[PDB]
DNA sequence: GAATTAAGCAATTCGTAATCATGGTCATAGCTCCCGCG
DNA sequence: CGCGGGAGCTATGACCATGATTACGAATTGC
């Protein structure tokens, strides 16, 4: 918000959010591997719909600048 | 500046460098022709029949063409008059001096034009005659008058009876301007302004406008 | 004074007269002067106020002068068309004379002579000798023609003078050069004005030795040495080349009614004058009748441009410059005009001209002799055929053999021929004069007596093959009728396209009808609509197909709605449906729908939605007029056919009212041409919206119709489409047909005005008789005020691949069951003239196989696929490799012309090729044979690219090389094509042309 | 024949002809700098050409890209160093570029469209290109509905007195700072607060341009800074009888000044995000580019009147609104005394000769669609989409056909208005009546 | 439940970050808009591969 | 096992995907405390504790000296 | 309850780790032994991180 | 020497060329871990 | 213990080759 100059540092500063994201989701890819591993019984369907609804909003979040001209 | 041989009375004929792609056949149809052509006392002597073929063709963008030498005294060069007694030479620099003020003047001649190459189609007459070696000149003609066309911009020719199929003579398009010729009756050659419409259409193909005052002679 | 005019013609010189070459009822010419004027019409204003006064001014009446100029409104408040009428005066000089707001200046001084002085040029007249002065013997001077040209006596028959010549040149090359190459033959067919027809062919005794000549001699052949020696009588003369040119001088100088020849201006006549001027320097020298001008033989080129695309140069034709009075006739430059064939030189006009059908009498080890008369062929062709055999020499069987003729006779009612030819098993053979089994420049090569009598013996095959030529096309009944309609020179009749021929009778009508047409703003030209061509509805037709054809629809069309540029009260346009709806309410209020017809018509422009045209009935136009002319004509000419019993009498009065059919199309197609003087696009705009509206009308009366207790009933009303008439709308028709008929006819096909309508019928008469019973009550309860039908055929097996393009069996209205039916292609392989004749016999071929697979129907449509694309298969491997097919099967046709938008058009630049590296020069509107070469070492090509780089020019010397084929894979690919569109399984169509050609083949979608 | 040539030739040699080749040349040089009736021209002369003469140097134009950069160059955002020397100054508008060419119409830059203007200022621009032929066209600017002649590029003569000569005609005028530097001087940005305080307007200018009066090609100096700052929301001000400008506004409460409704579709702005905006000292520029959005451009504009409301809608460069279309609307596009009755309407048209001649020259339906301001080719869309029932060319009853076509928010906003476009229609239709009939 | 509040603070986090981008995403450049799409594509693959973990297990 | 090329490879890779996943836990319990919810590390402190004693007696076994 | 027993399996498979490591530490080289030293002291530093993120509370 | 011509559109097929879908490849930006020296 | 050099990997936008689509003119014919 506010105002703005030169926004390739805050397209920087978002890519760098996206990093953090992106190292959150693998945090919890890999001890979701780990938890699987060790045996334990699970119930993942809230978990699936979660996922759904996450993959949709990134989908709706990409679609705005997907293709050039 | 290449020359040929050929087996009748020129002997050889004396080409530019430009005229190469069309010399073989000309070759070939002048030693069909010549035989039949040089049996008349042509207007121009036959060692002047391929003068025309010195110049380059490069740097010419108009032809000025008109259909045959003059009946009698032609010096192989079209529009040309040492005596400048000739009625189409006259009406040429009577036009050129309505265009561009120049009123005072000896002659005129087409050839000493900068992009502008005279043009007889028709490379020789019988002395007294007009177009009485079409028959000989045909295929010359026609060959030499669409290379010509491959090189230059605009094609002036100086006949309305004489130049109507000229669109069928060449093939390949050029501008052609089919003009009223200088001894047409009821002064349609004065009321031409096509040497004006020549500049233009240069000017249309992004080409140098010709400066007509250089044919004139003083 | 009775004569009879021949043909009319300018002096050459600049002192203008107008000459009539005449003919007495004794048999002697007569010429008669004019002083030939330039005609204009002024108004009275500015006929006064002339400075210079006219040389003749004669008052033409109050004539209404029309401004004929299309203005679209948005509203109905349309202004007036601006008719001035005033009193018009004709004024004449011999000068031209620049007058300013002179008007009907678009017709020539000659039709203004005609049509003023009230002189038909197809015309008997008994001239008043108190007018006429005479100049020399044989030549009078008419200062007045209005009085002299005042007693028209009815036709009677005149003793015309013919000069039928070909030549023969010699050649090393594949053509004769003028400079170097001699006259071998000059063959002439003489005819006197007595009547007495003499066939001569003089022989060239510079190409023979001494010993041959004085072996012709002793054969019978006529030694001259000057033209005193020479005999018109002598069948067979020896003479020099310069005695042989100084009798074609003495000859073409003549005063012939005619010179005919076959490509006769452009080589013939141009050869001998070029020849007479080398060889000793003399001129062929044309006299005026009053010998006051006198002018030399110089074949002179008439280029025409196309009036389509870049308007580039199309055709051009050779004529003579002659001021005799002799019209030099190019038989060539006549069929290439009026025909539509493959090939324009003289053995493809004789093959399709001189075809007759002929039983076997005898059959021997090397000859076969062939009999026709009236029952072999139709009444005429076998008589044609012997008129042509009497001086021919090879006869083409089947059109692919050709045998040289043994022995000849000519019957009472037919021909008796003896033929080389190998023994053939069937019992009638179609016997016609085609290609000849010579090879002309070898014969010049080994020439000597005996090659040189079998040459005169061509040659003058080919000069009587121009007399055959000229009364087989009826061309003296058809200049006649040019010069009696089209107002016009015998002489110019034939060398004019549509507008020309238009502008005679348009003036008269125009000098009749008191009303002038100007023009004030700048015409133009939008793109309209055409003619609505239904799709087929059925790719096979087992049913019998009723045929439903309006007479002379567009014609009809423009008489109907009065459809002239000056009748056109305005053109309502809209570029909304609240102003379309309002001007539709007071288009309706404004203008009566009797007096006035509003034909709504596609818009010419984007932003409008509605484009009325509104025609005042009230007056008929001058397009009406000009239409009621044409079909006047048209109409006597059928009834002429009608009447005519003999084949070639027949087919001349066939052409003939096609040729006012077509002209009458071009009295539409004028008002479609922005060029024209006529040119009004509201008229032929809604000329097309009419006719379509006509071929709905009949569709949706024809289209669900049954037929049952003798009662027809259409699908829809009678109603008229465009307002209310008096007549009834009740589809509920009685016939007059038997209670027990209970058929159903549905509407399968249209195009234009012809309705394919399919009768669930299979017999032939009961088709016929039910189908005229609806053409007598469509003609006179559907159809109302000048539209008529006629029932031309029922189409059995009719076979459509596509719109315009169907092949069926003709059973036509005066034919029956028995009848034999003819085999009608319209638009196919057979008859379109860019497929070669290896690909139309293949596709007659393999249509013969599918009508065979699809009548026995024992087995499905996938095994019949199958085995026909097996057959295929082989026949194109046993083709691409055995070869045994000649070039000839495979030359493809082509016209030359300039018109291209590419300069660097590939057609264009292959004839460029061809007549830089050839003597021979195609001309433009030349038809050219090429083909598909390749290299003989190219294998099976599977994707097809640079096909246009292969293509060859053949002409008549060209030999295919060894190291050269024939590029098969080209006419293969096409001829698959059409087979691919023929079968059904198109999956396996697919696989087939992509094994073979690499590509997707393209299926029509109905 | 002999007597009638080889080839048919036509006069190709004449003054006529010359002319017309002539007129070609001209039309040439101006072939990006024209309307599309001189394109027509053109192309009807070259295909005049072609077929006169079997070739010419020209070719027919189907598409032209309507630009005036030759007469321009580089714009450079940096400060530079002047040239010594007499020049003239110009400042440059925020509004749409137009060009008043020979063709004489009002060209818009980038679209090459043929723009309708009020009869003054297109009766002053006919003044002056009928003072002086040497002109090849008129920079013209289009902010807020406002003709300001910005330039006259002219390619003999100087540009200093027609300014003057324009301004006698009526037609709006800037301000000029025609000083000899005679020195090198740095254009720093505060020298441009000067220049720019100098012109004194309070209109937008938003670059400068000056004239050397030895050299053509006059260069364009515009310093800014980019910037992209947050949009509170999009309001509408209104700058005529009907039609808006559209404004969108900062968080700050800066207004962003928006040239067109096409430049707010092109831009694809919406509510709650950053915008590429130029930045001046005086003001707010919004930069001109193409979107990135995924929606599409009905989309936009969708998005757009549901914001700044329904009753807006696109009207060629503004938004029009939607109100009560009485005998007042009528009285103020015919430009008279305001009338209450149709009797009162029709005697004051009677009174007005150049109205009355005006009602003749143009229909029922374009007096009624110009009294009502809707664009001409959305109305054509909608009309082409409805039905009518006409009594005594009066609309009874109206109902609409295809509603594919209300989709469209201007198409679907002028069918609300329909009821008023069919009392302003009747009242035209009973005025042409009653004084011409 | 520390995995559900966790994606939830995900989700969340996201809002924010699509939010963003639907505010800068206009007026972007083609590079950072091509860096932003790889983003994007990598996102995209690991919730492919975390739903391919969740839904075989 | 020859040359302990292949165990020296195999425990040098295995203990990255040992430090990913410590990077994980780290990542994920940042997560949780970012979130806003309330927890307790008592035997997560055990676990650390008791891993950190047996990683050090690792570190006292694996010097090379 | 998945942060502890996955925290359980990663000390189990780690006490797998120990035990062979001690099983094959009788001779270890010293360019591996640097290696997987550096690697038990970036793993260690982790785990010091990880130690401060669970003291912070 | 000049001199004025000149029918329309619909529809199909075929070759050529401009345009685009699909796919292979190639620099190229991340990208992430191993090695190393202070 | 900590950060720079380097190298293998992994997508990824851009570019180009090849084949299928389609406009576009030409030829031809039906009208
Ligand atoms: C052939 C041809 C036709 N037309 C137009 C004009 C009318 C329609 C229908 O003519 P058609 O020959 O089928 O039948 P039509 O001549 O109308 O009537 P007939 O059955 O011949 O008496 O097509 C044309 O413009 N040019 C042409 O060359
Ligand atoms: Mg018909």
């Amino acid at each position: 918000r506010s105002d703005l100059s030169d926004l390739k540092v805050a397209t920087d500063n978002i890519v760098k959010d996206l990093k953090k994201i992106i190292t959150r989701i693998s945090a919890v890819s890999t001890v979701l591997e780990d938890v699987q591993a060790a045996g334990i019984s699970r119930q993942f369907t809230s978990m699936t719909k979660a996922i759904t609804t996450l993959s949709d909003l990134v989908t709706e979040g990409k679609s705005k600048v997907v293709r050039k001209k | 500046m290449n020359s040929v041989t050929i087996s009748h009375a020129p002997y050889t004929i004396t080409y530019h460098d430009d005229w190469e792609p069309v010399m073989s056949q000309l070759v070939e149809f002048y030693n069909e022709v010549a035989s039949w052509l040089l049996r008349d006392e042509t207007s121009p002597i036959p060692d002047k029949f391929f003068i025309q073929l010195k110049q380059p063709l490069r740097n010419k963008r108009v032809c000025v063409c008109g259909i045959d030498p003059y009946p009698k005294d032609g010096t192989g060069v079209p529009f040309e008059s040492p005596n400048f007694t000739k009625k189409s030479i006259k009406e040429i620099a009577s036009s050129i001096s309505r265009l561009t003020g120049v009123i005072d003047y000896k002659g005129y001649n087409l050839n000493i034009i900068d992009g502008v190459i005279p043009w007889n189609y028709y490379l020789s007459c019988k002395l007294g005659e007009t177009k009485s070696h079409a028959i000989y000149w045909d295929k010359i003609s026609k060959l030499l008058l669409q290379h010509i066309t491959k090189h230059v911009s605009v094609l002036y020719c100086l006949g309305k009876t004489d130049f109507s199929n000229i669109r069928a003579k060449l093939e390949s398009p050029v501008t052609t301007i089919v003009g009223y010729h200088p001894a047409a009756r009821d002064h349609q050659f004065e009321k031409d302004r096509s040497f004006e419409i020549i500049n233009v259409l240069l000017e249309l193909d992004n080409k140098t406008p010709i400066n007509w005052a250089q044919g004139f002679i003083y | 004074m009775d004569v009879r005019c021949i043909n009319w013609f300018e002096s050459h010189g600049e002192n203008r007269f107008l000459y009539l070459k005449s003919r007495c009822r004794n048999g002697e010419t007569v010429f008669i002067r004019f002083p030939h004027y330039f005609y204009y019409v002024v108004t009275d204003e500015i006929y006064q106020s002339l400075s210079p006064p006219p040389f003749n001014a004669r008052p033409m009446g109050k004539m209404r002068t029309i401004d004929i100029d299309e203005t679209i409104s948005y509203n109905l408040d349309i202004k007036d068309r601006k008719c001035s009428v005033a009193d018009m005066w004709l004024i004449e000089e011999p000068k031209k004379r620049s007058i300013q707001n002179a008007t009907m200046d678009e017709f020539f001084n000659i039709s203004w002579f005609y049509i003023s002085n009230g002189i038909s040029p197809d015309g008997c007249y008994s001239l008043d000798e108190q007018y006429l002065t005479k100049i020399n013997n044989g030549c009078y001077h008419c200062d007045d023609p209005r009085n002299c040209f005042a007693k028209e006596i009815p036709r009677f028959d005149i003793p015309r003078s013919y000069l039928f010549l070909d030549i023969e040149c010699h050649f090393d090359k594949k053509f004769p050069s003028v400079f170097i190459n001699p006259i071998s033959h000059t063959s002439y067919c003489y005819i006197d004005l007595s009547g007495k027809r003499l066939l001569f062919t003089l022989i060239n005794e510079e190409m023979l030795t001494e010993q041959e000549i004085q072996e012709a001699v002793d054969r019978g052949c006529l030694r001259i040495q000057s033209l005193m020696e020479m005999d018109y009588e002598r069948e067979l003369v020896l003479c020099s080349e310069i005695v042989l040119l100084r009798i074609a001088k003495q000859l073409l100088e003549l005063t012939f009614d005619y010179v005919v020849t076959f490509n006769g201006h452009n080589f013939d006549l141009r050869y001998i004058t070029n020849r007479l001027e080398l060889l000793t320097g003399e001129k062929i020298i044309f006299r005026s009748p009053d010998k006051k001008e006198a002018v030399h033989l110089c074949i002179y080129e008439r280029n025409q441009s196309s009036h389509k695309g870049v308007c580039g140069m199309a055709n051009t034709t050779f004529h003579v410059n002659n001021n005799n009075g002799t019209i030099f006739f190019d038989l060539y430059s006549f069929i290439q005009k009026s025909e539509k064939l493959d090939s324009y030189k003289l053995d493809s006009i004789s093959k399709n001209a001189f075809s007759c059908m002929g039983k076997v009498l005898n059959r021997g080890v090397r000859e076969m002799t062939f009999i026709g008369d009236d029952t072999t062929d139709a009444k005429g062709k076998a008589d044609t055929f012997a008129k042509v055999l009497t001086t021919g020499n090879y006869v083409t069987v089947d059109e692919d053999i050709i045998c040289k003729v043994i022995r000849k006779d000519i019957l009472e009612n037919g021909f008796k021929v003896v033929l080389s030819c190998p023994t053939l098993p069937n019992d009638i053979y179609k016997l016609s004069f085609g290609k000849d089994d010579i090879d002309l420049a070898q014969m010049y090569k080994d020439y000597n007596l005996n090659i040189a009598l079998d040459m005169a013996r061509y040659c003058i095959h080919d000069a009587c093959l121009c007399q055959y030529l000229w009364e087989y096309y009826g061309v003296e009944t058809k200049t006649d009728a040019g010069a009696a309609t089209y107002v016009l020179p015998q002489s110019m009749v034939f060398e004019y396209r549509a507008s020309t021929i238009i502008k005679g009778p348009l003036l008269k009508l125009l000098l009749e009808t008191k009303t002038i047409l100007v023009r004030s703003e700048t015409k133009q030209k939008f793109p309209y609509e055409g003619g609505k061509v239904f799709a087929p509805k059925q790719k096979m037709f087992s049913n019998n197909v009723l045929i439903f054809d309006y007479n002379s629809l567009y014609p009809n069309v423009c008489i109907f709605g009065n459809l002239s540029p000056e009748t056109l009260v305005g053109v309502v346009v809209s570029t909304n449906r609240l102003e379309e709806e309002i001007n539709n309410q007071l288009l309706l209020q404004k203008y009566p729908p009797p007096r006035y017809i509003t034909v709504h018509c596609e818009p010419r422009l984007p932003n409008l939605i509605s484009e009325i045209a509104i025609f005042d009935r009230s007056i008929e136009g001058t397009i009406p007029r000009l239409l009621r002319t044409f079909l006047a004509e048209r109409a006597r000419y059928k009834k002429m056919l009608k009447q005519a019993t003999s084949s070639t009498e027949k087919a001349i009065y066939d052409s003939m009212q096609y040729t006012y059919k077509i002209v009458a199309n071009s009295v539409y197609g004028l008002m479609g041409f922005r060029n024209s003087a006529l040119y009004s696009y509201a008229s032929a705009k809604s000329c097309t919206s009419i006719g379509r509206r006509m071929i709905l009308y009949l569709e949706s009366v024809l289209n669900g119709a049954e037929l049952s207790n003798g009662m027809l009933r259409f699908a829809n009303t009678l109603s008229n489409p465009f307002y209310m008439d008096d007549r009834d709308i009740n589809p509920i028709v009685k016939t007059s047909l038997p209670i027990d008929y209970r058929f159903r006819f549905r509407s399968v096909y249209g195009d234009t005005d012809s309705v394919f309508t399919e009768i669930d019928s299979q017999d032939v008469d009961k088709s016929i008789e039910i189908a005229k019973e609806l053409e007598r009550l469509i003609n006179s309860r559907v159809l109302f005020n000048n539209f008529k039908i006629e029932f031309e055929a029922v189409y059995k097996n009719l076979i459509m691949q596509s719109k315009k393009k169907y092949t069926t069996m003709k059973y036509s209205a005066s034919s029956n069951s028995k009848s034999v039916p003819e085999r009608i292609n319209k638009g196919t392989s057979e008859t379109r003239r860019d497929v070669s004749k290896f690909h139309k016999n293949m596709i007659k071929t393999y249509k013969t196989r599918l009508s065979e697979m699809l009548s026995e129907g024992r087995m499905n449509s996938n095994q019949v696929c199958i085995d026909i694309l097996r057959s295929l298969e082989t026949d194109l491997r046993s083709e691409f490799d055995s070869r045994s097919s000649p070039l000839e099967l495979f030359m493809l046709s082509r016209m030359h012309h300039s018109n291209y938008k590419s300069a660097d058009n590939p057609n264009m630049y292959l004839v460029t090729e061809y007549n830089k590296n050839n003597p021979e020069t195609i001309e433009l509107g030349e038809r050219y044979y090429f083909a598909y070469i390749c290299p003989a070492n190219v294998p099976w090509t599977k994707k097809l690219v640079n096909i246009k780089t292969y293509e060859t020019i053949i002409d008549r010397s060209f030999k295919l090389g060894s190291n050269q084929r024939i590029f098969y894979e080209v006419y293969f690919k096409r001829l698959t094509s059409e087979i691919v569109n023929l079968l059904d399984n198109k999956v396996l169509c697919i696989s087939f042309f992509q094994r073979m050609f690499g590509s997707r083949p393209t299926f029509y979608e109905a | 024949m002999h007597h009638h040539h080889h080839h048919g030739t036509g006069s190709m040699t004449s003054s006529a002809d010359l002319t017309n080749l002539k007129e070609l040349l001209s039309l040439y040089k101006s072939l990006r700098f024209s309307d599309s009736v001189a394109i027509e021209k053109y192309n009807s002369l070259v295909e005049w050409g072609t077929s006169t003469y079997w070739k010419i140097g020209v070719q027919k134009v189907t598409n032209v890209e309507t630009s005036i950069s030759d007469y321009y160059d580089e714009v450079k955002n940096k400060p530079f160093n002047i040239d010594p020397g007499y020049y003239i100054f110009l400042p440059v508008y925020f509004g749409s570029v137009f060009i008043y060419s020979k063709g004489k119409n009002m060209v818009e830059l980038g679209s090459g469209n043929s723009f309708q203007i009020p009869d003054e200022i297109r009766s002053a621009c006919n003044k002056v290109l009928d003072s002086d032929n040497g002109i090849d066209f008129l920079r013209f600017v289009l902010l807020n509905n406002r003709w300001i002649m910005e330039d006259a590029i002219s390619k003999y003569q100087s540009p200093v007195n027609i300014f003057k000569l324009a301004s006698e005609y009526g037609l709006n005028i800037p301000n000029y700072l025609e000083i000899e530097i005679e020195e090198d001087t740095l254009f720093d940005d505060e020298l441009y607060s000067i220049m720019e305080r100098s012109f004194d307007d309070t209109f937008p200018k938003i670059s400068i341009s000056y004239i050397k009066l030895g050299e053509l090609k006059r260069q364009v100096v515009d310093f800014f800074k980019f910037s992209f700052m947050y949009i509170e929301s999009i309001k509408v001000d209104r700058i005529g009888d009907n039609i808006f400008i559209p404004s969108v506004i900062t968080k700050s409460g800066k207004k962003i000044l928006v040239k067109d409704v096409d430049h707010l579709i092109r831009s694809k702005v919406r509510e709650h995000t950053f915008v590429k905006v130029k930045k001046k000292n005086t003001f707010s520029i919004l930069y001109d580019y193409d979107g990135n959005g995924t929606e599409t451009r009905g989309e936009v504009i969708k998005r757009i009147i549901d914001t700044i409301g329904r009753d807006y809608y696109v009207n060629g460069k503004y938004f029009s609104k939607v109100g009560i279309a009485g005998l007042k609307q009528l009285t103020n596009k015919l430009d008279i005394n305001e009338c209450a009755t149709v009797d009162e309407l029709v005697d004051e048209i009677n009174k007005s000769g150049t109205v009355k001649r005006k009602i003749k020259n143009q229909s029922v339906f374009d007096l009624s669609r110009e009294c009502l301001g809707y664009p001409e080719a959305d109305f054509i869309t909608l009309v082409n989409n409805m039905r009518f029932k006409i009594e005594n060319c009066k609309v009874v009853n109206f109902n609409i056909e295809n509603t594919n076509c209300l989709n469209n928010p201007s198409i679907e906003t002028i069918y609300g208005n329909f009821n008023q476009f069919v009392s302003i229609f009747n009242t035209v239709t009973d005025v042409k009546k009653r004084l011409f009939e």
